[PDB]
């Protein structure tokens, strides 16, 4: 036995059950049964993404797009509200207008990166059963691979720390999940890079996983010197919380963070005979388009073209960016030093190469992020700029 | 070029892939079936459902995650293990672990399409279907694995794949949707299995089944069928296909009428007893007599949707049909008797039909009060449930005249003298060996084919041998070493031993040596 | 007659010892054949054995295999039977033997006759499936051609069979 | 559609009346129907499909379809021909919902089924068979 | 309303739930309530793998290992069995023992592809935004990847109709499985081959994805001429079930297949730019390892080594082996002519190159299957055969 | 080398990356929180749990699955 | 046994006035520094395999002081000192895939420190970083 009842459950036990059943109207008392049916679709009919999401912020009428009254009830010392219009420069009519076009809740997220987690196991198992780490260039895996690769996952940890404060100031549910599955992805992203050095050290004898090398690199090697200055500077120089989006994943992730991770250590890997950076790379630059969507559409579908503050929020892009961008191609300028220490192959590590690569990058942003916000900027001229810390 | 490419977001859906499957096959002398078959005209098609392997998998898995939620979840949370009427517990170790070998004769049957096929589309469509009865003989087996976890009585449960060969019901269950796929013409199989056990069969046997274990309070089983038939889609579109083929070549159809009626006969004549039998008598509340879930499913719907239409095409109407119909009506009540009577050589507990119960008989079946009723009433009042009785009903039919015959062909059991659905003993000598046949089709079969039915009987390997040490042999006991499994009632009282049944003196005869 | 259990009696015991003396290839395919021809198939010679064939048959087939590997040149067990017959001889002369039947009944036995005979180990696998599957193609058309044409009356007599009861 | 139930005609009968029917000489051969069944596990999809879709848009299009509640499943029955267009039903669902989805739930199905496009079909037509 | 009735719940209507609830004892009948305890575990406990599977198969005890008895119900035309011992040559105490490592029933297998089937459409989906296509070497591209990966998929099509015969005539449970999961891992192989064709026609103007060339190739070009005869004699010339498992998995796609797959068109994509392909042989070359742990099983621990036949096993497995493999080094013989089509790199594709290429593949080989069944066989002399069909 | 490696199978459990996670930050003068606090004391220690970003995943989707297996077929 | 870790234990048997008095005694109006763990568990198929096989037997071998009652929809457990649980035992017992993180998939609550070490679960009343 036990000291406290064994409850009677009203689903199955006859007695309960049909007391139930008597109570139950033999009807439905409204016809409604669409969840939160008055959230604006913004395709062609309400998604579950939508119902679950949007207005789980009890925003007052006093932030746009609230749908609450009043004041908070409860404020920091001092007077800042639980949310408020003071945590960010930018303006609209309602903050609660973003949508991730992936339309990512809890349960979609979780279940794609659940996917890529036990995939990647079983790689790794039968890649080692493989032994495909045998044609590797090692000066590759040794020089560059292991102590600058690895060195590139505090970049990835630096943005992750950057959401921490977005996380609790941003002023809607739809920029919330955003920016935390963000956040999530990045600190994934930095967990890969350990995880394939840790896989390394199990292949090959006398190589080293331990993180010793790349926080050095990291932390006083001039090749990362300009991209550790930004990333300091985005993760907790600034706390307005639509500035460290912006110039995170639209400005130095996708300058530097996209040369390093595609042009760099994705391609160069296809072209040293590293056929394992390829499968890691593939996932953060899953993570980096996936991203992108989210993004691009909280700052240019909302907040470059809202009805009332559009160009009010493209002067402050536009500010952000010019400066922001100055920061990544000093990043760039620093880190394509790195090419005087990697075998020459021409067309990917010569000059030309390297310039070609710079067009990739500053090309395809200028059509990604800049052309949508309007800012001007010369494509040859920051691969000028960059190219200028190239040694040939 | 180098910086210029269009950055659209594609992918590559499954049907982009499947059209070009067509082409995966190349032209070589020996690039024929392995099988013997009758059939050789062309049947290069295109199946219905576009299926490629990484879409099939998911597919696939999207069902099993909702299925094990369902189970391992939510109803492990009701306690719905345990919530069955008994009689439907124990029905269940019949009905799912017997499937289990109907799926598992499947994939090889489907195997046979497989190899036989010879359109690239079709070769891909028989691998998933292939793949599908993987899936259903593991599903039947997490039934009886689930109901082995949760339900009051585990034994049966947990080792039919060796204690279901201690009875005579299992020798048919080897025929009727197993060794009559497998053991004959490759692309026959498009009729045998899918013409008429997957566009017919399947749906009472897997679908309408689902109503009774409601009704009966299992949950677990129409979580698990209700998912094992989504597959047969497939499964039916892939066999119609090439029954179409056979139907418009003149050298392929002259065989199409003859295949279908041997097909039809083979797989009614156990599977109308049968399952009639665990329906009506292995329930408490009946959905609906079993007669009449046959003429929906398999007289009128099959018959007509499938059979008929395809009448103005050559198909004809299957000529057994009346005999089949005979058998709807009266041979799961036969059946009954010969179930009662050899109880302990079964894996599952049963219970004589209550006074509701016999009431609902006679309404159903007029007639059924007066011949099988006044039986199971006699039998009760001799002991039948008693363990200190003495009493099992078999030696009961042999002292009036009763005896049990095994058909040669499809193993069912016939009792002349007590059956009133369709079937008249015939007893031949051959070759110094006595051989049973109980129908014209069957008769017919073995007549033309006696090297394809040399299937021994109960009474030929158990001749001369006392009831219980063929049970404790055959590991028929609880773990206890002395239990049986199988008992006359439902009840947790009074449970039968190997001594009990040798008590009464049970030695198997050899019902043909009279003749 | 009371059977002895299933799986383990007199009979299978004393089979296992005849089996176990035989020591050549030649003594071990005469004991097969000779096995098959008496206990298997319809007209086999005698049912004394009849819930114990199978399993013999099994054992025989191990004690042949066996001396096969130890005893015989990697190329006779590919393209030999044991005979001492070439393989595809054989399976060229059963399939033109069968194809050249007039009637189910004659085309019946070659296939019968032809798995005593010739069942693995005796051929090799590969080539006995083979011909196996050719003569199970004309058997079954030639089988299939009137189905329903004859009586049971006169398939009965066709069979040859005693009829011992008709049921009313 | 009354002729289209489940229990419509002979199974409307029982004792004697039933048997009668049953073994009556003219139902010794099978009648070729004109239509089709399909087979719904009842699931939170699809018993929003069967309601705001089959007994909607779907009755509204073919009046001859019948639904019948199986506990745990649907039971349909109609002439010629039952149709579900996955699209509507993702529209409905508010989810990604594929015609690879839509076939999670679809039990059974007796007579002609395929999938074109996004739409599903059972039709009573024998493909390869009849004129196209 | 409806014409027939509503059928009431047992489980949750009240009265039937009363009438069941008295007929269900206070107690349980057996305390066994392990699914079938008496399974011979092959680890240390029993697996859920093994209840579900094993002993499905009804084997008469006339059949090593089964627990029925007498004969089979219905026989073929002539009394070949419904299963039998004629259907191979090898013997075994116990059909039953073989084990699948990954202990896959159908659950596990499904589960697992379909987390790289929804995984490779984000893959995709990012990588043509991400324009890394841009960067791949278009002579590789287009003469030899698209021609020569794509004739590639005919050997792995074979290979999955190999498995037709097989997976109606094999004799267990456990063994029906894995040559089933096999096959479709191959028929899966030839399709996701296809599937990069077409998705870089979608990229490349003028990429012609359909399979007229390849296919041209394989019936045709004497680069394939060995590769395609060693595979319509494994799926069409033979039917031993144990035959057609052995030559195809542990000799042909042992050595041919790994080599064309890891050691051509993986490998030589991180040396030629191609960031694509190693996403496609990273699956391929899972699918093998796996299958090979199942292979690897039946064929070592059960049959090379059964008590009782295990020598007499090894005896056809030898001359099964030399046969396959002198087709399967001739087929490598022709294939190293493709080597001649190639941009040389150094250590890759030149002489030297190839050479260690043979020598991972014939020395792995010798290791995984040669050692293991007793095949003595000198790598260097398979090595050297197959390099006189290298042009210098 | 080219031609011999250790072929056993391996992989990475979260456990063996977690053990570098404290390893991950870097010293700079800006490196603190931005909220108002009353705490100012060290607190660097060591979660009780060992989770990476994909083992987080995969725990997570396990029990949703089990969950929404439950409510939208159950 | 140990009466004191059960849910209805002390002042939870009583009612009415009766409870009233104990629950407003001065004594009562400050917390008691309690020596026991409480953990919850949610009913699955892998937990009441665990509950019955590893807590009711080993777990309260090893601890008798152990409580386990039945909450509807969770197991409710109460023991002085800690509760252990193995990942690895368990994973003995389903005959499945089993690492500590599938264990946690249905350990629901927690009114103690826990923490994971190796394949082991474990609540305790030590108060580590303070305790010794
Ligand atoms: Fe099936
Ligand atoms: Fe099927
Ligand atoms: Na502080």
């Amino acid at each position: 036995p036990q000291s406290s009842q064994v409850t009677k459950r009203g689903l199955t036990d006859p007695e309960r059950a049909a007391i139930i059943a008597a109570a139950v109207p033999d009807h439905a008392l409204d016809t409604q049964r669409k969840y939160h049916y008055f959230i604006q679709p913004r395709w062609k009919r309400l998604s579950e993404y939508e119902q679950l999401s949007c207005y789980a912020q009890p925003n007052p009428d006093w932030i746009a797009g609230g749908l609450d009254w009043g004041d908070w009830t409860q404020k920091f010392h001092g007077g800042r509200p639980s949310w408020g219009n003071e945590s960010t420069e930018l303006r609209t009519t309602d903050w609660y207008r973003h949508r991730d076009p992936a339309r990512r809740w809890h349960h979609p997220y979780v279940k794609d990166k659940s996917e890529e987690a036990r995939y990647t196991q079983r790689f790794l198992a039968a890649y080692s059963s493989e032994g495909s780490i045998r044609t590797i260039d090692p000066y590759w895996r040794d020089e560059i691979l292991n102590k600058y690769f690895g060195a590139l996952l505090y970049s990835e940890y630096g943005l992750f720390n950057a959401h921490s404060s977005v996380g609790r100031d941003c002023l809607s549910d739809t920029i919330r999940q955003t920016a935390v599955f963000a956040a999530l992805d990045k600190v994934d992203n930095a967990q890969m890079i350990q995880m394939e050095r840790l896989f390394i050290a199990k292949l090959v004898p006398g190589f080293d996983a331990s993180t010793d090398v790349p926080k050095k690199i990291w932390t006083t090697d001039p090749i990362y010197s300009g991209a550790r200055a930004t990333v300091q500077e985005i993760w907790q120089g600034v706390q307005d919380w639509n500035e460290i989006l912006w110039a995170g994943h639209a400005v130095y992730d996708a300058t530097f963070g996209q040369f390093a991770r595609r042009e760099f250590f994705q391609r160069l890997a296809t072209v040293y005979g590293d056929t394992l950076t390829p499968f890691f790379t593939a996932q953060s630059q899953t993570y980096f388009q996936t991203t992108r969507g989210a993004i691009d559409d909280l700052f240019v579908y909302c907040l470059a073209n809202d009805s009332e503050f559009g160009a009010h929020n493209r002067t402050f892009l536009n500010a952000w960016t010019e400066h922001y961008l100055a920061s990544s191609v000093a990043a760039l300028k620093d880190f394509v030093g790195l090419y005087a220490k990697v075998e020459k192959v021409a067309g990917a590590t010569d000059r030309a190469g390297v310039s070609e690569a710079l067009q990739r990058v500053f090309g395809d942003w200028k059509i990604d992020y800049a052309d949508k916000i309007g800012f001007r900027v010369d494509v040859d001229q920051k691969v000028d700029a960059v190219l200028a810390g190239y040694k040939n | 070029d180098a910086l210029k490419v269009n950055r659209a977001p594609v992918g590559v859906e499954p049907q982009e892939v499947h059209k070009w499957l067509q082409s995966f096959n190349w032209d070589f002398k020996e690039n024929r079936t392995k099988y013997p078959t009758k059939y050789h005209m062309a049947n290069e098609t295109k199946e219905q459902f576009k299926v490629i392997a990484k879409e099939y998998a998911r597919m696939e898995a999207a069902k099993d995650e909702r299925q094990f939620g369902t189970l391992l979840d939510g109803l492990t949370r009701l306690g719905a293990g345990n919530k069955v009427h008994p009689r439907w517990g124990e029905t269940m170790k019949v009905i799912s672990n017997f499937l289990e070998v109907g799926e598992y004769n499947a994939i090889a049957a489907s195997a046979m399409l497989w190899d036989s096929a010879t359109a690239a589309e079709q070769k891909n469509g028989y691998l998933a279907q292939v793949l599908d009865e993987i899936r259903h003989t593991h599903q039947c087996a997490f039934i009886n694995h689930y109901y082995s976890k949760h339900y009051h009585d585990p034994a049966g449960h947990n080792d039919a794949r060796r204690t279901r060969a201690i009875g005579p019901l299992w020798k048919g269950m080897k025929r009727v949707f197993a060794d009559g796929f497998i053991s004959g013409d490759a692309v026959e199989c498009s009729v045998n299995l899918q013409l008429v056990g997957e566009a017919c069969f399947t749906n009472p046997l897997i679908v309408a089944v689902t109503e009774w274990a409601s009704a009966n309070g299992d949950e677990i089983t129409p979580t698990v069928f209700l998912s094992v038939e989504t597959d047969e889609l497939r499964h039916m579109a892939n066999g119609y296909q090439t029954v179409v083929s056979i139907a418009n070549d003149p050298a392929s159809a002259k065989f199409l009428n003859t295949d279908l009626n041997n097909a039809f006969w083979t797989q009614q004549k156990y599977f109308t007893p049968v399952l009639g039998y665990l329906f009506e008598y292995g329930s408490k509340f009946k959905v609906e007599p079993w007669v009449k879930t046959w003429n929906r499913w398999v007289y009128e719907d099959w018959g007509g949707i499938w059979i008929g239409r395809l009448g103005k095409y050559g198909v004809e109407s299957p000529a057994s049909l009346r005999d089949a119909k005979r058998d709807a009506y009266w041979a799961h009540h036969d059946l009954a008797l010969a179930a009662y009577a050899m109880w302990p050589l079964g894996f599952a507990r049963l219970a004589l039909p209550d006074e509701e119960d016999q009431a609902w008989f006679e309404a159903n079946y007029p007639g059924w009060a007066d011949h099988y009723g006044k039986i199971f009433n006699e039998w009760k009042k001799l002991g039948y449930e008693d363990p200190k009785s003495g009493f099992i009903p078999y030696q009961w039919l042999l002292a009036n005249g009763h005896d049990v015959y095994i058909d040669r062909v499809s193993q069912v059991p016939f009792i002349p003298s007590l059956a009133k659905g369709t079937g008249s003993l015939r007893v031949h000598e051959f070759n110094g060996k006595k051989h049973s046949l109980t129908d014209d089709w069957g008769e017919r079969q073995w007549l033309i084919e006696p090297e394809r039915y040399e299937c021994h009987n109960v009474f030929e390997q158990y001749e001369g041998r006392e009831l219980s040490e063929v049970i404790a042999e055959g590991h028929g006991v609880r773990s206890d070493g002395k239990t049986l499994i199988a008992q006359p009632h439902t009840r947790g009282d009074n449970l039968w031993t190997l001594e009990d049944i040798k008590r009464a003196g049970c030695v198997f005869p050899d019902p043909l040596a009279k003749f | 007659a009371k059977r002895e259990p299933i799986h383990d009696n007199s009979i299978r015991t004393e089979w296992e010892a005849k089996i176990a003396k035989l020591t050549s290839v030649d003594q071990a395919t005469k004991f097969i054949q000779d096995f098959r021809l008496a206990y298997t198939s319809p007209f086999r010679k005698s049912y004394d054995i009849d819930v114990d064939y199978q399993y013999i048959e099994r054992k025989i087939e191990e004690k042949l295999s066996v001396l096969k590997t130890e005893k015989l040149p990697v190329a006779d067990l590919i393209t030999k039977a044991t005979t001492g017959e070439d393989a595809a001889a054989v399976e060229a002369t059963w399939i033109a033997k069968i194809k050249a039947a007039k009637s189910k009944y004659e085309a019946e036995r070659i296939h019968i006759e032809f798995r005593q005979l010739y069942k693995p180990p005796v051929l090799p696998v590969n080539v006995f499936l083979r011909t196996d599957a050719a003569l199970g193609t004309v058997l079954m058309e030639i089988r299939n051609t009137d189905y329903y044409g004859t009586p049971l009356e006169g398939l009965r007599k066709e069979r040859g069979v005693k009829v011992l009861h008709l049921q009313a | 559609s009354a002729h289209n139930a489940y229990n419509a005609g002979i199974m409307q009968k029982t004792g004697k009346a039933f048997a009668d029917e049953f073994f009556a000489e003219e139902n010794q051969v099978v009648h070729e129907s004109n239509a089709v069944v399909l087979v719904l596990m009842k699931s939170d999809e699809i018993d929003a499909i069967i309601e705001d879709i089959v007994l909607k848009g779907g009755k509204a299009k073919n009046p001859s379809i019948v639904v019948e509640d199986k506990a745990g499943f649907w039971w349909i029955k109609a002439d010629g021909a039952i149709e579900i267009d996955a699209a509507e039903a993702g529209e409905l669902l508010g989810k990604p919902f594929s015609v690879y989805d839509l076939l999670i739930n679809v039990s059974s199905t007796v007579g002609r089924a395929y999938t074109l496009g996004t739409k599903f079909t059972i039709t009573s037509e024998l493909m390869g068979l009849d004129r196209a």
